[PDB]
């Protein structure tokens, strides 16, 4: 696969700055931002997999995590 | 009118409608709804040969998104070596830092590609 | 947190060598590997997230990636 | 006897152990079940000054695993900044390779390990 890697799917690339769930890209790998980071539309969503890796939060911030839910 | 137009071709991947509608003068820094521009969305979608024209056209390539991210950070970020080397061709500004004081060559690391992030890392 | 991160948990290290799931580490966070990277036991496990990211497998191998069934 | 102690105590960043169990002249390069060495073990679990001892008492700094990582390609994997740097002071070979050729800054820059990256540049 000469394109991008979304699991086993070869596609023409992954979902940074439209689509859901939106994705970060590693090693030509399509891989999903932290259900807790807000979609963005102007950006990037998140850098990473992790609940600390958001631009900006769905629901809660607990600094430095993205929350469900305060506690 | 032109802009929304060269928006539209650049984000489809569409070179033909990209070259014309710069002939016929669109605005090659034309902003959409979101502030963003040609040249970042050409990037974004993967289209060198549209990169290379909007760039010989005097598309801005410090122009910046919602968090700061020039072309050269989503390049970086997406893992498009080819379109980086081209944007560095160009006048990229390697230092700039996004909103979190990130630069291209962080984003490189993060994205975990090795040979653009030795480009940017001898710079 | 100055040491590593399991999701929110501050941890002290992640489980490259030993324990399950395996995990790789990614800028001082421990993530999992994919579930059908066999667990190794005299190197890590994998590389990344995903399934063409395992050292061996613990089920089928579909060049490149471990799968369940072939 | 004294071999798997010294492993152990290396897992479990037991110094004083390490330190009286090399006094009594026990195996620095002692192999585990695994194949391993105190030193790989005690870079695994990110114990320093273990790695500082083990080094001082002759540690093979280029020892291999089941796939070739070396002490340093494992600190690399990690994030492990310092006991990189001290693997460096001490030998690692910066240009060694595993089984997939990759050197240890290979594999920095593939856990987004920025600064490790940039001390194997």
């Amino acid at each position: 696969c000469s394109q991008f890697l979304r699991g086993q799917e070869c596609v023409e690339e992954c979902r940074v700055l439209q689509g859901l769930p939106r994705e970060y890209v590693n090693a030509r790998h399509c891989l999903p931002c932290h259900p807790e980071c807000q979609p963005q539309d102007g950006s990037v969503t998140c850098f990473g997999p992790e609940a600390d890796q958001c631009v900006a939060c769905a629901h809660y911030k607990d600094p430095p995590f993205c929350v469900a839910r305060c506690p | 009118d032109l802009g929304k137009k060269l928006l539209e071709a650049a984000r489809a991947g569409q070179d033909d409608e990209v070259r014309i509608l710069m002939a016929n003068g669109a605005d090659v820094n034309a902003k959409d709804e979101y502030g963003l521009t040609p040249l970042y969305l050409a990037t974004a979608h993967g289209h060198l040969e549209i990169v290379e024209v909007l760039l010989k056209n005097g598309a801005d390539v410090n122009a910046v998104d919602a968090i700061g991210f020039t072309p050269l950070h989503l390049a970086a970020f997406i893992g498009h070596l080819e379109i980086a080397e081209v944007l560095l061709k160009h006048g990229a500004d390697v230092n700039a830092q996004d909103k979190f004081g990130k630069t291209a060559f962080d984003i490189s690391i993060g994205n975990g590609n090795e040979d653009l992030a030795e480009i940017l890392q001898k710079l």
